């Protein structure tokens, strides 16, 4: 159906062309469950590490979003110990205009940059705004306990 | 009259309204019973959005009808 | 808490399942005497009257699903029905929807997924043309939720162009905080979501039809009821819809 | 004073009101105008939404000031 067809360039495109950082595609047979990757950025307490994330695609995609969640475990204010992240772009302000890829992007744009805005995990948050020292020591054990 | 609210729980609140009752005053008194924000508060009647200027009355919503009390999303 | 707005995603998705399974995207015709039945003296008069009065002039009605898209959906059906009785117009609109795709790209659109939901449309469009899609296969397209949503998301995305192409006209006329820019992200380019009196003039003038509202609320109005053209400026309208507050349907006079 | 009224059909209505009019004025005058009853009017100014039983002087609206008009037709 067209779900399926749309996924399909979705795939498709991201293998020609990936975001910066991130791979992405089909476990098995089912195309409406992907693993994708993100690398730590550079220049971030991330940096070195290999993060995992799991995409399920709904039944009425690109209609309503795919789900995305960590499946691997990261310190970060907008990203909580379930693996769910917070960003508009999943939720609110999906478009069906909208690709995995820019998705991946975001999320890569995200651990850069954590919005403080009503922030998913508020200790984190406080730790970022208040004490980086800190904040850049324990994501970078993080990083090394869960993803090296 | 006799309306019910369903929220995402399945829990039903009962509320005393009028048909001139303005959205805004059905929010208020959502606000009353739960303590929830009516800017945080969308109420949906079959398939419509309910707009805070308009009436219950705009909307035929009769006795014993069921809105669906929709939390906005929070973000973050 | 995310669990929270996960949650309510959850939500959102169940109460238009429980819309969906009531109603269709897209009714067979009804008379008008079936709108009328919605309302009694006992409870809804006003609303009554304003239907019984409309019943004068318009024979039946199409029910369109109230799913937040019913405003792009009616006035699709309404643009297909025309091109269904006017191979010419179909033939000239195939061109000129062609030329909104490479609008788009030129705008700065995102590229593939804008073009993959023009071209499903278009050719769409060259199938009625051609004879491959008969009547009831378009109307079982248009009841199918996946090629339905796929052509209808070519009209919420030409509606977002042309506000973009008038963006400084366009801007003040917005109050919730938002550019031109943003309001096209956020409410008109997104399935489910409303269309305002800013999205309505938007996605008629771009689609270059002419569209009469029958605006039926509750006020006492003058006879024959309240009605807005668009645009306004006297060629008669292509497509009439029935405003109920918070919902469109398309309705065809009897003559 | 004069104020301007700008609509979606690119006309621009001139209206003769003082600072003490209400937001329902506003609309009656427009009304007189146009022929849209208030209760299908929104006027906006400030990039927000007009209430009704404000005045113009409560929203500084003064002198020559330009407000926009849509309909209320909000709908899925
Ligand atoms: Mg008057």
């Amino acid at each position: 159906g067209m779900a399926l067809k749309r996924i399909h360039k979705e795939l498709n495109d991201l293998a020609r062309d990936p975001p910066a950082q991130c791979s992405a595609g089909p476990v098995g047979d089912d195309m409406f469950h992907w693993q994708a990757t993100i690398m730590g950025p550079n220049d971030s307490p991330y940096q070195g590490g290999v993060f995992f994330l799991t995409i399920h695609f709904p039944t009425d995609y690109p209609f309503k979003p795919p789900k995305v969640a960590f499946t691997t475990r990261i310190y970060h204010p907008n990203i909580n110990s379930n693996g769910s992240i917070s960003l508009d772009i999943l939720r609110s302000q999906w478009s069906p205009a909208l690709t995995i890829s820019k998705v991946l992007l975001s999320i890569c744009s995200l651990l850069c940059d954590p919005n403080p805005d009503d922030p998913l995990v508020p200790e984190i948050a406080r730790i970022y705004k208040t004490d980086r020292e800190k904040y850049n020591r324990i994501a970078r054990e993080w990083t090394q306990k869960y993803a090296m | 009259m006799q309306i019910f609210v369903k929220t995402l729980t399945g829990k039903t609140i009962t509320l005393e309204v009028e048909p001139s009752d303005t959205i805004e005053n059905v929010k208020a008194k959502i606000q009353d019973k739960e303590g929830i924000p009516p800017d945080q508060q969308r109420l949906i009647f079959a398939g419509k959005q309910l707009e805070d200027g308009r009436t219950l009355s705009d909307y035929n919503i009769q006795k014993e009808s069921t809105l669906h009390l929709v939390l906005r999303l929070r973000g973050g | 808490c995310l669990a929270y707005d996960e949650a309510i995603m959850a939500q959102q998705d169940r109460i238009q399942q429980e819309i969906a399974v009531q109603n269709p995207l897209v009714a067979t015709l009804a008379p008008f005497s079936i709108l009328c039945a919605e309302y009694d003296n006992e409870t809804s008069a006003a609303f009554l009257s304003k239907a019984t009065e409309l019943s004068e002039v318009y024979g039946e009605i199409r029910y369109i699903r109230g799913d937040g898209n019913c405003f792009y959906r009616a006035i699709l059906v309404g643009l297909i029905e025309i091109m269904l009785k006017d191979r010419a117009r179909l033939e000239k609109f195939i061109a000129s929807s062609r030329d909104w795709t490479r609008t788009l790209v030129e705008l700065g659109f995102p590229d593939w997924t804008c073009t993959d939901f023009c071209d499903f449309f278009i050719e769409f469009l060259e199938k009625i043309h051609s004879g491959v899609h008969t009547e009831e296969a378009v109307y079982t397209i248009l009841n199918d939720d996946g090629s339905a949503n796929y052509i209808l998301m070519f009209f919420r995305l030409i509606t977002s162009a042309f506000l973009k192409q008038n963006s400084e006209e366009y801007a003040p006329f917005i109050d919730e905080g938002m550019t031109v820019a943003q309001y096209c992200e956020q409410e008109i380019e997104p399935m489910w979501k409303d269309a305002d009196h800013l999205a309505i003039n938007s996605l008629i003038k771009a689609a270059g039809t002419r569209v009469r509202i029958e605006y039926m609320d509750r006020t006492a109005a003058p006879n024959g009821g309240w009605h807005y053209d668009i645009p306004s400026d006297q060629i008669a309208p292509e497509i009439t819809l029935l405003y109920r507050p918070g919902h469109y349907d398309v309705i065809y006079k009897k003559d």
